[PDB]
RNA sequence: AGCGUUUACUUUGAAAAAAUUAGAGUGUUCAAAGCAGGCCGCCUGGAUACCGCAGCUAGGAAUAAUGGAAUAGGACCGCGG
């Protein structure tokens, strides 16, 4: 969103939804942001890192943020590749 | 289920579907070789025979037309063909 | 009766963008249809496709992304000049910045922009934003 | 020589000494009837990946039914010959010109391109045969296509995929996968 | 959906990807070529040749056993009966209903049905004609229709 | 110099009265207009585009029609003629 000088111009860039590639807008109250944590490999123990997943709100009243955040963690390779 | 592998069905899947329905469509009918009680000369039946099919010589009759498949006389055993 | 195959194969890559599916299957496929999808690919609107071949008109399974709007067809495939590419994309397209119209023109089927490039009239088939 | 070509010229001394080795095979084995008025059009030599080699060689369309017949039995005689080198065995199939309107029968369908290429496809993967085909478009434009074989002889034929792959690219251009697949037989 | 009714019928066949021959089947282009020779000089239509093929001696397709189909071998051999084994049928069909409701005069649904099969005819008979199967001159006429069989 | 399944489509070229319209030059004191003018005899303009459809002409061959061998009276190649 930058102009032929190549200056950012647009005053935000909105947050896309990381199951359906929509966009989450301003009045969105629907949408999530969920911090699933880091397991230190040996320990068990939380490392202090983690993968975040947004989730648009058209996703979630469907019922599939359900088996989306599954596919992106299993993806990321939180859950066992098996299950 | 928003992800799906429309490539790659597990076998139950599209062994279930019509047989139109299916992916590349197949038949559900097959060919079985079938004997009689007595004789040794096995006959090529078609599972949904339509006629009905008498041993050779019309020493007795093995099939019988119905709705769907042919329906074998009792005492007669089959091996269906395979390719 | 399947009059115009083209226009079936656009409309449910359309319901199946809106449904928020990962990927869809277009039945009677044709090379109009693979020289569309191609067109579309070429910008990145879908990922990829691969076409399942029976011994009848093919299957296409497209990857979708998230990143296309709205894919369209126009019947009839009206003969469109060079000088009518501005006024055609003009309420078609949604903006002068991005969307595209695939015409069928001599060279193949291309959008106005590389119809524009080598000074190249044809007929439109549709348009994908 | 048994290696008649369809111009009037002379075999290099390459395919001379395969249908000389037929020559041989013919009045040696079990298989002398059958090598009789069975003939080769050629034979190319063709460096696939790796560093291995393949010998293709060229039957008349006819006299393809017939080679098919002894096929696995004379590739078997071949390939203990030549040492460490594949054959397979191809009908040769003229391919006509699409007629354009600058430039006569109308072009019989079996003498084109999409048709021959199928025919070369199924020629190739001879005791192995076809049950599905995938053309993958790859994002750049460029097709990979995916040859589905029977499942029956996968062992008898498994050992030939790169050379398929190798040799198919060599006539046609056209790149190819070999799978035995596990959901239908 | 079906020509002159209201139905949505999804009832037919579905070939199989390979075309091969299977390797069990020992009948030759020729001894099935015989076999269909003899099973239409008895008297019988290419569907009913195909059925029996199929049923008994277990040929899956004759396009694959053979190079043909059944009536392109019966028309090279010089065995194929003149009109067609479809507009055949339907005229045989429309010389049945006229029949019965030349007695039966009160028969609303049948005068109904004899218009459908009949126009059912004539977008048939005008099809072959086209294709050079008939004559340009070949009529359906109720008059003398039964004397074709 | 000739020949080369037809047709729509598309791009090019030709042929297309001025006036009007769009439009380049120019201080009618500005402007509507006008085709004039400018420099110490000389120097200069009076352009250019647009003109559907039908007809003419030359490239392209995607799209949509249409034709070729199936009683072989088929193409080609040669010999009797």
């Amino acid at each position: 969103m930058q102009s032929d000088a190549g200056e950012f111009v647009d005053l935000y860039v909105p947050r896309k939804c990381s199951a359906s590639n929509r966009i989450i807008g301003a009045k969105d109250h629907a949408s999530i942001q969920m911090n699933v944590a880091e397991v230190d490999k040996v320990t068990g123990r939380f490392n202090g890192q983690f993968k975040t997943y947004a989730i648009c709100g058209a996703i979630r009243r469907m019922g599939e943020s359900d088996d989306s955040i599954l596919r992106l963690a299993k993806s990321d390779g939180i859950v066992s590749n098996n299950f | 289920p928003l992800a799906k592998d429309l490539l790659h069905p597990s076998p139950e899947e599209e062994k279930r579907k019509h047989k139109k329905k299916r992916l590349v469509q197949s038949p559900n009918s097959y060919f079985m070789d079938v004997k009689c009680p007595g004789c040794y000369k096995i006959t090529t039946v078609f599972s949904h025979a339509q006629t009905v099919v008498l041993c050779v010589g019309c020493s007795t009759v093995l099939c019988q037309p119905t709705g769907g498949k042919a329906r074998l006389t009792e005492g007669c055993s089959f091996r269906r063909k395979q390719h | 009766v399947r009059m115009n195959v083209l226009a079936d194969a656009l409309k449910s890559i359309n319901n199946a963008e809106k449904r928020g599916k990962r990927q869809v299957l277009i039945r009677p496929c044709s090379k109009v249809i693979v020289r569309f999808l191609t067109v579309m690919m070429k910008h990145g609107y879908i990922g990829e496709f691969e076409i399942i071949d029976d011994h009848r008109a093919g299957k296409i399974v497209v990857n979708l992304t998230g990143r296309l709007n709205k894919c369209g067809v126009i019947s009839p495939r009206f003969d469109v000049q060079l000088k009518d590419l501005e006024k055609w994309q003009n309420n078609l397209l949604p903006s002068r910045q991005f969307g595209f119209i695939v015409l069928t023109t001599s060279a193949g089927i291309m959008d106005h922009e590389e119809a524009r490039r080598k000074h190249t009239g044809g007929k439109i088939l549709g348009f994908f934003f | 020589a048994k290696i008649v070509k369809p111009n009037g010229e002379k075999p290099d001394e390459f395919e001379s000494g395969i249908s000389q080795a037929l020559l041989e095979l013919e009045m040696n084995s079990d298989l002398k009837a059958q090598l009789r008025e069975l003939n080769i059009t050629a034979a190319k030599e063709i460096e696939v990946g790796g560093g291995r080699k393949a010998i293709i060689i060229f039957v008349p369309v006819p006299q393809l039914k017939s080679f098919q017949k002894i096929q696995v039995r004379l590739v078997r005689e071949l390939e203990k010959k030549f040492s460490g080198k594949h054959v397979v065995f191809i009908a040769q199939r003229r391919i006509l010109p699409k007629p354009t309107r600058k430039s006569k029968q109308k072009r019989p369908r079996s003498r084109t391109l999409t048709a021959v290429h199928d025919a070369i496809l199924e020629d190739l993967v001879f005791p192995s045969e076809i049950v599905g085909k995938r053309i993958r478009v790859k994002l750049d434009g460029s097709r990979l296509i995916k040859v589905h074989l029977d499942k029956a002889q996968q062992n008898n034929v498994e050992h030939k995929v790169e050379t398929f792959s190798g040799v198919y690219k060599k006539l046609t251009g056209k790149d190819v996968n070999f799978e035995f697949p596990e959901f239908q037989l | 959906g079906r020509m002159h009714a209201p139905g949505k019928g999804l009832s037919q066949s579905a070939l199989p990807y390979r075309r091969s021959v299977p390797t069990w089947l020992k009948l030759t282009s020729d001894d099935v070529k015989e076999q269909i020779y003899k099973l239409a000089k008895k008297g019988l239509t290419p569907s009913q040749i195909g059925v029996i093929l199929r049923d008994s001696h277990g040929v899956a397709q004759v396009r694959f056993v053979t190079g043909n189909k059944i009536l392109r071998i019966l028309k090279s051999k010089g065995l194929a009966p003149d009109l067609p084994e479809d507009l055949y049928h339907l005229i045989k069909k429309a010389v049945a209903v006229r029949k019965h409701l030349e007695r039966n005069r009160k028969d609303k649904d049948a005068k109904f049905r004899l218009i459908l099969i009949e126009s059912r005819i004539h977008r048939l008979a005008r099809y072959y004609k086209t294709k050079r199967v008939l004559p340009p001159n070949w009529k359906y006429e109720s008059s003398t229709a039964s004397a074709l069989v």
